[PDB]
């Protein structure tokens, strides 16, 4: 969804893969705080206690037993932290049975979306460009640098497949709430698959640097129910 | 060793919780004072 | 071991031919993690008298006071060392008021 | 005289020249950051009228001036040239005449960079000069051609300097200095030189490929012709990830030397320290494509690069703990270098935890090309490498120059830069987790909150830099009077508990390196009769 | 060959190493003339390129 | 800190005008669009920072 | 006379023990105070769904 | 009533440039070279009309016509 | 040796070089080459007469740098045993960097060869390119380069043995056997069907062999200055560092050619 002023956390999830992104960050952050709590505590204690310590024990160098532990102490927390990372990685590529595919090709300084599926009664691909709304025509009540004139519509409870590329230079499709990010190279076709589970509008942006119109490239996306998607694709 | 360590250890944990709350919790002051 | 430690600094202090060596050995004896035994300290006092330096003998107990880590153990070292300290003439820091 | 500075062969004069070029480029590159912060202070184009160019150009200039013209000539060319011969015991470097060309090709690069900025186009491509945007169709001027030529000049300078340091360390040591018994700073310089030697040629090959493709019509990365713009990413980052370790390994030696002088106790487990330092350099060559997670690699190679990058934390952590174990028992002297080292220990560990958080390929799809990564690498660069540079200056300057620097006026600078940089770079992680992208001049309104706070903090750091410049002026002028009055601290090691004040004055420096035993300033011909060890 | 009599000349000369050989004047003087043209001519075209006039 | 903050405000005077969307009535109107679309179920969509 | 030894050893142990314990609460408050709160409010909206 | 191309062995990964290209080559070799049956050729036709950018098709249509198509349709 | 005499000499084995103007003259010649080349590429000058001038000054200044090195090693004699080890070690670290430049060129070849691009044919080499035939003419260059390593070897050992007619003859054959490689490579370049502009295949092909071609011309120059120094009694029987680094350079440059003969010629057709 939209970013919030003075906000410090993830945008509300709308996909199961974003929950795993949210869930994995906390499990690593569960362990990042122990180390943060350990090094910082030993820092404060040593500074306060031994700054006031005249005598220095200048013969403590070997430490046979301690060195063995904190050499292997990180090696175990790395093991626990690395399990949920691997299952998440290999369940994100489940493209076994999708239902409809969307291509997202960006001309420099904008995006062109075209639906290669032929479910529509026209039998033709539906393509339309998406430009930012300039400040001269910014209608009263719209979001600045975030709202476009034409958007893209995706059904809910549907396994969607995205295939992205580029024409002039590299530009990357990105929507923070959904957890999708693909480079979109000018000669390749990289793909992802995400499942959306609640209606609403998500805004994203263009990430890779692509010239002088980099800032003027939003990606407006909203999810509607399965019927309303059908009375939208036919009319387009 | 319980008697000696108590006089020095436990007060520091309270001082500990203060400084770390300042270095990490400072942006909470700006948001509350006048997120406006 | 502790007994090996005590018996080897008991020999180091007996061989200290100047005021640089006495202040070098005592900086080594109090640099170890263990608090030295009262037998060790007595030999250190004799060394200071041998090189004729009053202020290093005063700093012996000052080093011990921060080293002994106990308010009764400092009194424990105090009692056994009353005879040698009074015979030598070393004043404590608190008594001296410097 | 012209002969002394234009025909230099003495290594110390070349070190002074390297230092002098670093400060000028440092001030030049830190004003572009000020303009960037002023432009990002509020939504809408406030100061730069509407030019999206001259914003990317300023960012490129800032990054290049900070990396290739401040840290490289100061840590490697400034400290490495002045201190490695003295601690090893060599009178000068092995190849004294190419040591001068290793420096004099740097000012030519500045001319090439400035004239690149002044041509009507400019180079708005980022410091990672990716082919399709910096090709001839999108950047049609001679600007990026001149920018590329500067990179070649810096690369040749670094390569010829690196060859000098390997031969100097290997066969110009004194009568007792076995390769096993070295100071840790020399070890850091040695490993850094070996990384540079093996990493620079690939960057040169890729950059020359880009040049030939723009002007000589070679389908090296042109899509129409079978070229691949992703091959450039491999070629560039193979020099890129190892690079983030050339800028921190000499920063490790400085911290290792600082924390064992103002804490009067030697380093805990030195051989493990050199083992860990070498392992970071060796294993950083096996992790380069974590900068290319979302480019569309295979699933199995992403798992490999995720597993190999986390191993970096095993030796790195060893260095963090062994620094906390050499200060546990000793007596601590809270001076300015010690305050910089203590701040480094905390801020670099805060940066490294975020780094390990970024190392997972499955999570990086939410944290890549956002201000999260900017906040990450500004902890290890602006608080990890800059702080050790300040600590090294305050550590060695009175010995090198012979002029003290008014302690109480330097601790003010330390506190100002501390609480100024923390204000700039801590809120960034909040902007990054909401999805604020990189390399944009103007942002949606909802991001205006922490950006204002970060912009306020830039002025504090700029004021601290101005105060540092005044400290330099007050050190060079009437600096001989600073050690007569009570403005500065003279001795970096106080006497021991049972050491009298009249015995400390016959053994003033109890150091483990030859650097602090030399006269201040050191003589032109330091070592006539070689020094003997062990 | 001539190395022995060239050794006696290069040593005990009290001159810069590039001026010691008696035949050095033939290389150095024409070099500085061409060198000056090489490092000054490209600097004249800089303001012309900044304005954008192509010759 | 006083001089830095004081000098920060002086240079801010020699700058351009604010965006027309920071009126607190634009920001209040931004919420009706978000609230009708159910922008954020857990957390908010206040968009108010005037 | 009691042979006072190993004052550093246990002082080292308690320092490391406290660091994990103090870091334990910091870690535990994140999981069961903040993160667990987020999950419940997340599930409620899905529960009504 | 929604459906799309299924998961394909040999092309199981993110990069899908060859998967688009092979369907175009297969389709023309399905028709010009032994096009005895119309039905099986449509599997490719619905597969490159999907998953492939539009402008690539017109570029490959001009290169085929002119005789400079890299793929061997015959 | 008297204590007074020993103090009239260096106490260390390392060589202290007088201040010299060439490190900065070459630096200024590199800016003129960098600044003139950037202009002629887009106009702003009109003809390529300033690029030639910059190259001439760059080469001539480098000659005067090497002119000083031979003077302080043959007439002043500042290359002690310790100094000679550093020069050999420095050259060995310089050829490793040279190899890794080629390693970046093999990586560029394997990237487009193992999985050929779709804008090319489905094959490799691309459709419609007549690649160089490995058996007709390049095989002549392979036998020539191997024979160069065999005739520079006994020229090196004959110099150690003490006879100058076999040492001088080995280099003369070595030089002319390298020039034949350059002229034969020149013939193939001007008779090839494809150009540097022929897609990606011509770029990687002419960058690997072209970089080697430019390295062979610098090898002949290095061989030429060893024939002048040997004929005029510069190289001695036990001290020749300018010749040892030449033998390592020609042996390393034969291994690189064999690698370029297996993957660019055999494996690439
Ligand atoms: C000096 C510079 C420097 C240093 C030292 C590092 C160190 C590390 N960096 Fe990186 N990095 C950069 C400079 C640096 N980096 C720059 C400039 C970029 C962006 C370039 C660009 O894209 O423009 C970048 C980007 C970057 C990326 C790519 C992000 C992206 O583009 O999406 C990744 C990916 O993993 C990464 C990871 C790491 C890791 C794991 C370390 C490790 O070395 C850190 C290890 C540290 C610790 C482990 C903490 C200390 C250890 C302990 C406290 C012990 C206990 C630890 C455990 C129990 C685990 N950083
Ligand atoms: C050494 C490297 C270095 C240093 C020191 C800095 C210092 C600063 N940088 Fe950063 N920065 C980069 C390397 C560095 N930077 C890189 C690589 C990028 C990526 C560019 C790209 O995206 O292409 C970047 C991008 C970057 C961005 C993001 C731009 C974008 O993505 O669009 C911003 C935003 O505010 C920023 C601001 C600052 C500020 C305010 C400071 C300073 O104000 C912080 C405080 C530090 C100082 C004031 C310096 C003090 C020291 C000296 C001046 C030297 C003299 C001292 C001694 C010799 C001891 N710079
Ligand atoms: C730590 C050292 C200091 C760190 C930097 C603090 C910067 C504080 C700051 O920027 O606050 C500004 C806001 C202004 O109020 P606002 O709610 O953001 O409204 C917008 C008004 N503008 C920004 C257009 C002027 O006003 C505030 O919210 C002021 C809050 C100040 C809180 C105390 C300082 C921070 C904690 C210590
Ligand atoms: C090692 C780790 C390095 C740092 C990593 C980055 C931080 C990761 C997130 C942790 C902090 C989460 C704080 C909890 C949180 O978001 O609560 C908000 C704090 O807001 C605030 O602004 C308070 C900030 C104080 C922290 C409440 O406020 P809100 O964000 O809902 O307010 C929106 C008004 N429009
Ligand atoms: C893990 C995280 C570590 C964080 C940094 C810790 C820094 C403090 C290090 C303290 C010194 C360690 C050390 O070697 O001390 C040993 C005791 O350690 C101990 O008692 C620690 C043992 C491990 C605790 C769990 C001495 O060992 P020693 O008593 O054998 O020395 C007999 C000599 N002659
Ligand atoms: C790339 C340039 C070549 C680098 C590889 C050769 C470096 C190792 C050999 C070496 O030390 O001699 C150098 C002479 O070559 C040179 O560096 C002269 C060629 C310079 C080419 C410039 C383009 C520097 O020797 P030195 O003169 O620095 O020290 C002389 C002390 N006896
Ligand atoms: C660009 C890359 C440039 C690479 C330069 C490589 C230089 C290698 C040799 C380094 C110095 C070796 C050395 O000291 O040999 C001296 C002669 O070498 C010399 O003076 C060799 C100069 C000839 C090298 C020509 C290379 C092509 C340059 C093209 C332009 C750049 C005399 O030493 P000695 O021990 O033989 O003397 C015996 C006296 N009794
Ligand atoms: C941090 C929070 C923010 C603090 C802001 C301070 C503003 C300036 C005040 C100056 C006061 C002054 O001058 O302090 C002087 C004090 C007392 O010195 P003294 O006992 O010799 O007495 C002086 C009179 N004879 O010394 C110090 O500072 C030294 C202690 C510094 C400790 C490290 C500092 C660097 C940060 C490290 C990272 C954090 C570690 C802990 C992590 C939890
Ligand atoms: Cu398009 Cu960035
Ligand atoms: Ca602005
Ligand atoms: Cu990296
Ligand atoms: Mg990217």
């Amino acid at each position: 969804d939209v970013p919030t002023p003075y906000a410090c956390y993830f945008q509300d999830s709308a996909t199961p893969n974003q929950e795993g992104i949210l869930e994995l960050h906390d499990n690593i952050m569960f362990y990042l705080l122990v180390i943060l709590g350990l090094v910082s505590w030993m820092l404060y204690t040593i500074v306060m206690t031994y700054s006031k310590n005249p005598i220095a024990y200048k013969y403590i160098k070997h430490g046979q037993t301690i060195e063995v532990i904190w050499t292997i102490f990180p090696a175990v927390i790395l093991l626990i932290i690395a399990f949920p990372s691997f299952i998440l990685l290999y369940l994100c590529d489940e493209v076994i049975s999708p239902a409809m595919t969307i291509k997202a090709i960006g001309y420099q300084w904008y995006w062109k979306y075209e639906y290669s599926d032929f479910i529509n009664d026209s039998g033709e691909t539906v393509e339309f460009e998406s430009y930012v709304i300039p400040d001269e025509l910014l209608e009263e009540g719209q979001l600045r640098l975030l709202d476009t004139d034409t958007s893209m519509v995706v059904p809910v409870d549907t396994h969607i497949r995205f295939v992205v590329t580029a024409a002039d230079v590299i530009h990357d499709f990105a929507i923070p709430s959904l957890g999708i990010k693909v480079d979109a190279t000018p000669g390749r076709l990289n793909q992802v698959s995400a499942l959306i589970q609640r209606e609403g509008v998500f805004y994203g942006a263009c990430s890779e640097l692509c010239g002088t119109g980099h800032a003027n490239m939003p990606i407006k996306i909203e999810a509607v129910s399965l019927p309303k998607f059908l009375e939208w694709l036919n009319e387009q | 060793w319980v008697i000696t360590e108590g006089r020095r250890l436990i007060p520091e944990i309270f001082q500990w919780s203060a400084v770390l709350s300042v270095c990490l919790g400072w942006p909470g002051a700006v948001y509350f004072f006048s997120k406006a | 071991t502790f007994e090996e430690f005590t018996a080897r600094y008991e020999k180091e202090f007996d061989e200290a031919y100047d005021l640089f060596e006495v202040q070098r050995v005592l900086n080594n004896c109090f640099s170890y993690d263990l608090v030295p035994a009262p037998a060790v300290i007595e030999k250190a006092l004799r060394a200071a008298r041998r090189v004729n330096d009053l202020p290093t003998a005063i700093r012996v107990f000052e080093a011990l006071k921060y080293k002994v880590e106990n308010e009764d153990q400092y009194k424990a070292y105090l009692d056994e060392l009353k005879d040698v300290r009074q015979e030598l003439g070393v004043p404590l820091k608190e008594e001296l008021f410097p | 005289m012209v002969q002394r500075w234009l025909y230099s062969t003495n290594a110390k004069d070349i070190a002074v020249l390297y230092f002098m070029l670093a400060i000028f480029s440092g001030m030049a590159g830190t004003a572009m950051s000020l303009i960037i912060r002023l432009e990002l202070a509020a939504p809408g184009s406030q100061y730069l009228h509407g030019n999206s160019q001259l914003f990317n150009v300023l960012v490129v200039g800032h990054a290049v001036l900070m990396i290739f013209f401040l840290v490289m000539p100061a840590l490697i060319g400034g400290f490495g040239n002045y201190l490695l011969p003295l601690m090893i015991g060599a009178t000068d470097t092995a190849f004294p005449r190419i040591n001068n060309i290793a420096f004099w090709v740097l000012p030519m690069g500045l001319v090439c960079l400035v004239t690149s900025t002044l041509v009507e186009s400019g180079a708005g491509t980022g410091w990672t000069v990716y082919p399709p945007l910096s090709s001839i169709q999108a950047h049609s001027g001679p600007s990026v051609d001149l920018a590329i030529f500067a990179l070649h000049l810096t690369s040749i300078s670094s390569l010829l300097g690196a060859i000098n340091f390997i031969v100097t360390t290997l066969n110009m040591r004194t009568n007792g200095m076995t390769m096993h018994k070295l100071p840790l700073f020399v070890w850091s310089i040695f490993i850094t030189a070996f990384l540079l030697l093996l990493s620079l040629p690939v960057l040169s090959a890729g950059i020359t490929m880009l040049l030939l493709d723009r002007n000589f019509n070679t389908s090296f990365f042109e899509v129409s012709g079978g070229g691949d713009p992703i091959l450039y990413e491999h070629l560039f980052w193979f020099f890129g990830h190892p690079e983030v370790y050339i800028l921190i390994i000499p920063g490790f030696g400085i911290i290792s030397h600082v924390v064992s002088t103002y804490s009067k106790k030697p380093v805990f487990g030195e051989i493990s320290m050199v083992y860990a330092m070498a392992s970071i350099g060796l294993l950083g060559f096996l992790v380069w494509s974590h900068h290319m997670y979302i480019v569309g690699l295979d699933a199995d190679t992403r798992a490999y690069f995720t597993s190999a990058t986390m191993i970096i934390a095993i030796p790195t952590g060893i260095k963090i703990f062994s620094w906390l174990a050499t200060i546990h028992g000793g007596s601590i002297r809270l001076a300015t270098p010690m305050l910089y080292a203590i701040a480094f220990l905390f801020l670099f560990t805060m940066g490294g935890l975020t780094g390990v958080a970024l190392a997972n390929a499955s999570l990086d799809v939410a944290f890549h090309d956002t201000y999260y990564v900017v906040g990450h690498f500004h902890y290890v660069l602006s608080m990890g490498a800059i702080f050790s540079l300040f600590a090294g200056y305050y550590y060695w300057s009175p010995q090198i120059l012979g002029l003290n620097y008014n302690e109480k006026l330097a601790q003010i600078q330390f506190w100002l830069i501390f609480i100024g940089a923390n204000v700039i770079f801590f809120p960034m992680h909040f902007l990054g987790i909401n999805g604020m992208p990189r390399r944009i001049p103007d942002y949606p309104d909802a991001f205006a909150g922490w950006n204002y706070v970060a912009s306020i903090g830039s002025f504090i750091a700029t004021l601290s830099l101005f105060l540092f410049i005044y400290i330099l002026y007050d050190q060079l002028v009437n600096g001989l009077n600073n050690k007569v009055n009570n403005k500065s601290v003279i001795y970096n090691k106080a006497p021991d508990f049972v050491e009298s004040n009249t015995i400390f004055n016959l053994n003033t420096v109890k150091s483990s390196s030859i650097e602090f035993l030399l006269t201040s300033p050191p003589a032109v011909h330091s070592f006539n009769t070689p020094a003997v060890q062990s | 060959n001539k190395v022995i009599q060239l050794q006696k000349i290069f040593q005990s000369s009290t001159k810069p190493l590039w001026w010691r050989h008696p035949r050095s004047a033939l290389y150095l003087y024409p070099f500085y003339a061409i060198f000056a043209v090489a490092v000054v001519t490209p600097l004249l075209y800089i303001p012309n390129a900044i304005r954008g006039i192509k010759a | 800190l006083l001089f830095s903050v004081g000098l920060f405000a002086v240079v801010r005077m020699a700058g351009g005008q604010d965006a027309k969307t920071m009126n607190k009535e634009w920001q209040l109107k931004s919420d009706e669009y978000l609230k009708s679309k159910n922008a954020n179920p857990w957390g908010g969509y206040s968009q108010v920072q005037s | 006379i009691a042979p006072i030894t190993g004052t550093i050893k246990r002082r080292v142990i308690m320092d490391i023990v406290l660091g994990f314990s103090l870091g334990g609460v910091m870690a535990s408050y994140w999981w069961w105070g903040f993160h667990m709160d987020k999950i419940n409010k997340r599930e409620k909206f899905y529960a009504e769904l | 009533p929604l459906h799309t191309v299924g998961f394909d062995a040999r092309f199981p990964q993110q990069n899908q440039t060859k998967h688009c290209w092979q369907s175009y080559v297969d389709y023309h070799k399905c028709v010009n070279m032994k096009g005895e049956d119309f039905a099986p050729c449509k599997v490719f036709w619905k597969t490159y009309n999907a998953l492939c950018p539009l402008d690539w098709i017109e570029k490959w249509d001009d290169q085929r016509e002119k005789g400079i198509f890299a793929g061997d349709i015959n | 040796m008297t204590h007074l005499e020993r103090s009239r000499h260096q106490q260390h084995p390392f060589h202290m070089v007088m201040p010299s103007p060439w490190p900065i003259v070459v630096s200024f010649a590199l800016l003129s080459l960098a600044l003139s080349t950037a202009l002629t590429m887009h106009g702003y000058i009109g003809n390529m007469n300033m690029v030639y001038l910059a190259l001439f000054v760059l080469l001539t200044s480098s000659i005067l740098w090497f002119r000083d090195i031979v003077a302080e090693a043959t007439y002043l004699g500042d290359h002690t045993m310790a100094v000679r080890k550093g020069i050999n070690l420095g050259f060995l670290m310089f050829v490793l960097s040279e190899v890794l430049i080629f390693a970046g060129l093999f990586w560029a070849y394997f990237h487009s060869a193992m999985s050929p691009d779709v804008t090319l044919g489905a094959c490799w080499p691309p459709v419609g390119i007549e690649a160089v035939q490995p058996t007709e003419l390049p095989l002549l260059n392979t036998i020539i380069l191997l024979s160069s390593g065999a005739t520079v070897t006994y020229s090196h050992h004959a110099l150690i043995a003490g006879n100058r007619n076999k040492a001088l003859s080995g280099l003369l054959i070595t030089f002319w056997l390298i020039v034949i490689f350059v002229t034969c490579q020149y013939i193939e370049y001007t008779n090839a069907a494809f150009t540097i502009s022929d897609g990606v295949y011509g770029s990687v092909f002419y960058a690997g062999t072209g970089l080697h071609f430019l390295h062979m011309v610098m090898l002949a120059a290095m061989l030429g200055v060893n024939y002048w120094r040997m004929r005029n009694y510069h190289l001695t029987a036990g001290h020749h560092v300018g010749y040892e680094t030449t033998i390592i350079y020609t042996h390393v440059l034969d291994v690189i050619w064999l690698f370029l003969y297996v993957v660019f010629y055999w494996w690439g057709v």
